[PDB]
């Protein structure tokens, strides 16, 4: 692999000469929002995830160009609706070129939310009053029962050997339990983020957030999980049943499929890799202002392509992209993207699109 | 839901220990904390004086002695857990002991993040100020300003996040803080000083990459100055220029973890090692090195404390605390320590369960407690206890009667024993007993009755004959033989008056010098049984019971002319009746030959007896006998199960005694066993001295190895015990331990430190480890439980497993071990391996139900002896909680996901019921009713869930801060309000929860809240503060803390009538304090 990394993150092919804004607002917890809503968008946004935008309906253009003047953050429901997620926008492009209005954004969703009221305006646009979650954070395990002789040993310095002896030195205070060091490991944070860094290694080598609460939002977005379990998973409110939540999937899942046949093997989990700093999977604008979480594997199958390769507004410079789908039922499944340079590694990968797509566990 | 949480059992283990001068300024005292309990004691040469003991509403974090400037004694300062400061003054007002707060207030901030090395609280030298470390990036500092009466306190930043141990340092211009901290860089030392003048640090005197793992600070006192800095492998002074450093061999082996210092001087200080190993560390001199020794094995201590004259306190949490005496480096012997004395800790309680032990109806629990050679079983006992000073080994014993031989002595010296067809007489001296002759006291005939009676004699009383002696020059005086020389049945005398019995008919004779005068003769309607004559100079009546009638009866002075009447029912005889006197009324007692006792109130003028109540007291016959205890009469009821019977406020108790069967008794007033008892039972005469009041009483078994679940299969009379030995690899042992040191033993046929696990088999009586039974290499057990399956008549041991990997971080496999315990060894009767670990097992309707992982899984026993699944059900949650009720199936997980799952038997498989999801840490659960769920969850709350379409979520009805930590819920109760469910928690506190009707709640809710106006609370911390539900912060619901109501029996009888202060109560009406002193006390009789 040698193809830049931080490139597909940026999402050059909006044009790369956009106004940017420094990303911070942050509503209090439990406290109450009026926030537009953006229309012709179905998605399930979650915290931390880039989300980039082509906007074309002038009441659309308007409410962005007006957010741009008045705090930046927009509502993404969450369909059927009761929950959803906030999305500020970090950069803006105006566009009058071939005549026609376009306006370009990137947002990226922030907090989670529990709608309330919905009035749409008489300008078309929903307005959303919404009511901020908190984000559940308890101590550890072990922090009620504690030895206060043994508070002094709790910092370490900072190799599976040093997670015996990680796990030997914080859980010692189970002996006072009714259970052992290795099951409190089960619902340590630091344990779990660590055995989710190993199936992220081998998609591939890097820093991620010290957070639980942000880590666990991070890796829920390279899932490629049908809506209503990205909704289980934004529904916990615990990072720690988050991060277990995403362990049974990465561990359990291993095959993916065309989810309108129901009987068509694109590919498998052994396939998963990461082109982008994000990860496997993240989201994308088409021309025409569809949004779509792909998900870039080494190998597919059962896939005819159709069309000639282009490269016209590629997601992955350097990649000419050609229309993929199930030779089954005809259900564009997402698109096989190859090298233009002769040099470039890898040769050929494929983008295959979330909603297209089916997890299943074999048998 | 409507609960009541009372204390059984207040927490035993030691979590701070202090000295100083806070009685006074001229004695030494001892101040240790128990959680929620400080005792206060004074140091003597005999020991410890025990002087004042407290609850707090609160958990004791911060515990520090100090004096400020111009103040005749120390005074105490304490945090809690909740952030409550107060400082504290001991008030001696005349003959009472009160413990005054001279200043408090919540030293807590909104916001902030709690450090990981915990609350850390210290005091300047000077006491100008206190210093608490509570949140990260912060150091709040509250000024000893003498005004300061509301503990008002300014913060300061602090540059660095991660700071380990502080103290204050001596000898400085200003005061100065110093303290080890971390950074990415590494871990160093640093100080500050402390300007209150500018609420600011200023840099301070010196600092230092120090240890990877250095964790401990020590202030030095005057003498020199400075800080020793401790760790795994150093030991490190530190001053301005000076500075030296060891690594001495004999500590790298385990970490210290805490000191205390031992002469003002600084020249020595105690050492704590995490396993026991207790060190001597010298400052020898100025400052040239530091010398270590190894002094000797204590119990595992979480603080230590010098004493003086050579004695150390050691306060535990993991064992039994200790005295412990030192020795100098002596010429003869290395220097070495001796426990001189052991004070009992239950906690941890990691398991227990409740056995009917002694099969007298009345529950006894056994605990798995303690850790890592502290690993014991307790065996707690309700009852009062007999402290015993003499036996003898004396079979066939039929009576008890004390006599005081020599009449210008005012002390009992003999003791008189019947038997069958003869009579012995044992002298006293002392603590010297002597079989002896009794001049005139025949000895071939079975004595009915003796003892002193009026005009300086003694009278015995035989089958035979009425013997009569005088005092002095003893010699026969008077007899009394029946007219044709029939056996004397039954007898009863008292001062000056004899009634004795003969088949049907009673004589009744009087005594008067040199002769015992024939009155009255009589018949009777049938045989008689029992008598009684009892004074209440001479009784003007006299108690019967009769043979076919079942009936009680009072008569006449002389006359024998019936008063009062009345039939007892059943085919079962009268076998004693007791005229006696209980507060300052008169009552009857009568007993029966089944162990039923019946009491009535009783009118010496008329003879009425009235109010007849019943009660059974173990089923072998009741011989009643009255007793002195503290200027009031008792009655001991010598049974199958023992009782003493007292008066409180006008309606009569049954304390049970704590003795296997006592056949007779009788009080015991000599000059060596003063103000004591003689129990006699079939093989033994016990003589002792009794207790006032119950109690709950501790019989300790050490293991020396971790006990982790217990259970108790009474058929083979026995106890199972999954336990758990640390041996270190070669794999060998570090001591002997309970696994092996068995009679039997055995390890399982297959399909650096290290842990090996067993099952023992454990004696019901004597506590022997029969067997002991290894698991696999990498095998550890987790569930057990003893049960008897399908058609299958035979008891078996199931235990549930998991293989344990350090590779593997959710295990993969397991295995369910049914075994039998028939001979002395144990059988594995069958395996069944299984994808997962087996945390819980119950038994079903006669079939097993057992979770794996995510997993519960029901189980069938074949005739061809296995275990075969009849169903599953997979859950989005690990099922470590299991228990059931009935058809009834609760499953928890570890963060408090509790679901409620039904079998059904027309449809084959498990069904969802109900479920309630809300993150937090849980710790135990156990199931009320049907609807209700009663769980323990973090920070120290039980809460309630109950059940009750779209209503399969869970109401949360319960919520309440106990301040403890809940490992084991069990239904039991230790007594002879709906329900009964015990817990056992880390401090060994052990607590019982029960249920109310609305009414009750309503009423009782009301009263603590009348008497929270009234009781002084240490801290000045409001009571619902403290019980207020906290990681959220609200208040506790549905919870009645019983300990607060009970505390109503402990105020002035003003408080009270103010308490009850125009209280609706029902019957509504005005209500008394006497109307609530008798509901509390029957509120006290649950536990
Ligand atoms: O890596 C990838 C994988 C393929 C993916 N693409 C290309 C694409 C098209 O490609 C034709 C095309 C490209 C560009 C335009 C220009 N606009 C500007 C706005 O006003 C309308 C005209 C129009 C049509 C046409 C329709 C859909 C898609 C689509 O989903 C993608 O975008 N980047
Ligand atoms: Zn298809």
């Amino acid at each position: 692999i040698n193809f830049d990394t931080s490139l597909p993150t940026s999402h050059t092919y909006l044009g790369a000469d956009m106004e940017e804004f420094h990303g911070r607002t942050l509503h209090d917890d439990d406290s109450c929002q009026v926030i537009p809503v953006l229309p012709q968008v179905m998605m399930i946004l979650i915290p931390g995830q880039t989300l980039p935008l082509q906007l074309f309906h002038p009441q659309e253009v308007s409410m962005v160009r007006n957010l741009i003047q008045k705090d930046r953050t927009f509502a993404v429901l969450a369909y059927s609706a009761q929950f959803g997620t906030t999305a500020e926008i970090y950069a803006y492009r105006e566009e009058q070129d071939f005549g026609i209005e376009i306006v370009k954004v990137k947002a990226i969703g922030r907090q989670r939310f529990k709608v309330l009221e919905l009035r749409t305006q008489s300008d078309g646009i929903q307005q959303a009053k919404v009511q901020i979650l908190p984000e559940c954070v308890l101590p550890s395990t072990m922090s009620a029962v504690q030895l206060e002789s043994l508070n002094k040993c709790q910092i370490f310095p900072s190799s599976y050997k040093w997670w015996q002896k990680y796990q030997k030195r914080k859980f010692h205070c189970a002996n006072l339990t009714s259970w052992p060091r290795w099951l409190y490991s089960l619902y340590d944070a630091e344990t779990l983020m660590d055995r989710i860094k190993k199936q992220l290694r081998e998609w591939d080598d890097d820093s991620l957030p010290s957070n639980p609460i942000d880590f666990s939002y991070r890796v829920a977005a390279c899932l490629p999980i049908d809506d209503v379990l990205r909704i289980q998973l934004l529904k916990i409110g615990s990072a720690i049943q988050r991060l277990r939540c995403e362990l049974d999937i990465m561990n359990k899942c291993t095959s993916l499929c065309c989810k309108q046949c129901q009987e068509t093997e694109i590919t498998t989990k052994n396939e998963i890799f990461s082109l982008s700093l994000c990860g496997p999977m993240a989201a994308y604008v088409n021309p025409h202002g569809y949004v779509h979480e792909t998900l870039t594997v080494y190998k597919a199958c059962n896939l005819n392509l159709i069309g000639r390769p282009s490269t016209e507004h590629s997601w992955f410079p350097g990649y000419a992209w050609t229309v993929a789908q199930c030779k089954i039922c005809a259900s564009h499944i997402g698109w096989k993207f190859t090298a233009t340079k002769k040099d470039m590694s890898p040769q050929k990968f494929w983008g295959l699109t979330r909603s297209a797509l089916l997890p299943t566990i074999p048998d | 839901s409507y609960n009541y949480v009372v204390t059984a059992q207040k927490p035993t283990a030691v979590n701070g220990c202090v000295t100083g001068h806070f009685t006074s300024a001229e004695d030494l005292n001892l101040l240790i904390a128990k959680n929620t309990r400080l005792e206060i004691y004074v140091v003597t040469a005999e020991g410890l004086r025990p002087v004042k003991e407290v609850g707090m509403y609160g958990k004791i974090a911060v515990m520090e002695l100090f004096r400020p400037k111009g103040e005749s004694k120390d005074l105490l300062f304490i945090l809690t857990a909740k952030y409550n400061a107060c400082i504290l003054e001991y008030k001696q007002s005349g003959e009472s002991i009160d413990i005054i707060t001279r200043a408090h207030g919540n030293v807590q901030d909104r916001i902030g993040r709690p450090s990981e090395t915990g609350i850390i609280g210290i005091i300047d030298p000077e006491c100008r100020m206190i210093g608490l470390r509570l949140y990260d990036g912060l150091f709040k500092v509250i000024p000893l300003d003498r005004d300061n009466k509301e503990l008002k306190a300014f913060n300061i930043r602090l540059e660095e996040l991660h700071v380990i141990d502080v103290k204050f340092l001596y000898g400085c211009q200003a005061p100065t803080i110093c303290f080890v901290y971390q950074d990415p860089q590494g871990r160093h030392v640093k100080t500050y000083e402390v300007s209150l003048r500018e609420k600011e640090f200023n840099k301070g005197p010196w600092k230092q990459n120090v240890e990877a793992e250095a964790s401990m600070v020590i202030a030095v006192p005057e003498p020199f100055g400075g800080a020793i800095i401790i760790g795994q492998e150093s030991i490190t002074y530190h001053n301005g220029d000076k500075y030296l450093a060891i690594a001495p061999p004999i500590i790298k082996q385990s970490t210290i973890v805490c000191h205390n210092r031992v002469d003002p001087n600084g020249s020595r200080y105690l050492l704590g090692d995490m396993e026991g190993r207790l060190f001597m560390l010298l400052l020898e001199k100025t400052l040239k090195d530091l010398r270590v020794e190894l002094l000797g094995e204590t119990s595992i201590a979480e603080c230590l404390t010098y004493l003086d004259n050579g004695v150390v306190f050691v306060g535990s949490r993991l064992g039994d605390s200790q005295l412990v005496k030192l020795n100098v480096d002596s010429n003869e012997q290395g220097s070495y320590v001796v426990a001189m004395e052991t004070f009992t800790n239950l906690g941890p309680i990691v398991d227990m369960c409740v056995v009917d032990l002694e099969r007298q109806g009345q529950g006894q629990l056994v605990t798995c407690s303690g850790a890592f050679k502290e690993g014991s079983l307790r065996i707690i006992r309700n009852g009062i206890g007999i402290h015993e000073h003499a036996s003898i080994d004396l079979p066939g014993i039929k009576g008890l009667w004390p006599l005081r031989s020599d009449p210008n002595r005012e002390t009992d010296d003999t003791l008189v024993l019947s038997f069958v067809g003869q009579t012995r007489v044992l002298m006293l001296n002392g603590e010297e007993v002597e079989e002896t002759e009794l001049m005139g006291f025949v000895d071939d005939q079975q004595t009915f009755f003796c003892g002193n009676v009026a005009h300086q004699q003694l009278i015995q009383i035989t089958s035979a004959s009425v013997r009569l002696v005088s005092q002095e020059p003893k010699a026969l005086v008077s007899e009394w033989k029946e007219p044709q020389a029939k056996n004397i049945s039954v007898a009863s005398c008292n001062s000056s008056q004899v009634v004795v019995a003969v088949g049907r008919a009673l004589y009744y004779l009087q005594i008067h010098p040199q002769e015992l005068r024939q009155i009255s003769h009589t018949e009777m309607e049938h045989e008689v049984a029992c008598l009684d004559i009892t004074p209440l100079g001479l009784s003007p009546l006299c108690a019967i019971g009769l043979w076919t009638d079942i009936s009680a009866r009072i008569l006449k002075l002389p006359s024998f002319e019936l008063l009062h009447k009345e039939m007892l029912g059943g085919e079962i005889i009268p076998r004693s009746i007791l005229m006696t006197t209980f507060e300052s009324s008169h009552y009857l007692l009568c007993a029966l030959g089944d162990g039923a006792l019946f009491y009535f109130g009783l009118n010496i003028e008329t003879g009425l007896l009235s109010d007849r109540k019943k009660v059974t007291l173990g089923t072998q016959p009741t011989v009643l006998r009255t007793f002195r205890s503290l200027s009031t009469t008792n009655v001991f009821a010598c049974s199958d199960r023992p009782t003493v019977i007292y008066s409180s406020n006008h309606k009569l108790v049954f304390s049970n005694v704590n003795l296997k069967e006592v056949n007779y008794m009788c009080p015991l007033n000599s000059d060596g066993y003063p103000d004591s008892l003689a129990l006699a039972n079939n093989s033994t005469l016990t003589i002792g001295t009794i207790d006032e009041i119950q109690k709950l009483h501790i019989r300790t078994v050490p293991l020396y190895e971790s006990p982790r679940k217990i259970c108790y299969q009474e058929v083979s009379q026995c106890f199972g015990v999954l336990s758990s030995r640390i041996e270190v690899q070669d794999t060998t042992a570090l001591r002997p331990s309970a696994s092996t040191q068995a009679l039997s033993s055995s390890v399982s046929s297959s399909k650096e430190e290290v842990e090996v696990h067993n099952l023992l088999i454990i004696d019901q009586h004597t506590f022997e480890v029969l067997h002991a039974h290894q698991f696999l290499q990498n095998e550890y057990a987790l569930s057990l439980v003893s049960c008897k399956l399908g058609k299958d008549p035979n008891t078996y041991f199931i235990v549930g497993t998991a293989m344990v990997y350090p590779e593997e971080a959710e295990p993969k496999q397991g295995r369910i071990v049914v075994f039998q315990y028939s001979d002395g060894k144990l059988q594995t009767v069958a395996e069944k391996e299984v994808k997962g670990a087996v945390y819980s097992m119950v038994e079903f309707n006669g079939k097993l139900l057992a979770s794996i992982n995510s997993t519960v899984r029901l189980y069938e026993w074949t005739t061809e002896k296995e275990l075969r699944t009849e169903c599953n059900h997979y859950n989005n949650i690990m099922a470590l909680y299991l228990k059931t009720k009935g058809d009834f199936i609760l499953v928890g997980d570890l963060m408090r996901s509790v679901l409620l799952l039904a079998y059904k038997p027309m449809e084959g498989n498990f069904e969802e019921i109900a479920r309630d999801f809300n993150p937090n840490w849980m710790s135990a659960v156990e199931i009320l009713d049907d609807d209700n769920f009663l769980g323990a969850e973090n920070a120290f709350n039980l809460f309630v869930c109950q059940k009750d379409e779209e209503r399969q979520h869970l109401q949360e009805v319960g919520l309440f801060h106990l301040g403890e930590f809940v490992n084991v819920f069990c239904h039991g109760s230790l007594v002879m309000t709906q329900g009964s469910v015990l817990f056992g928690t880390v401090n060994g506190m052990i607590g019982l929860v029960t249920s109310l009707s609305e009414s009750w709640y309503n009423l009782l809710l009301d009263m603590q809240n009348r008497l929270n106006k009234v009781i002084k609370s240490v801290g000045k911390i409001e009571h619902s503060f403290w019980r207020s539900f906290h990681t959220k912060t609200e208040p506790a619901t549905g919870f009645i803390d019983g300990d607060l109501i009970e505390s109503f029996l402990d105020i002035s009888r003003p408080k009270m009538q103010e308490v009850v202060a125009n209280l609706q109560y029902d019957d509504k009406r005005e209500a008394t304090a006497d109307d609530l002193i008798k509901v509390v006390e029957e509120l006290t009789r649950i536990h």
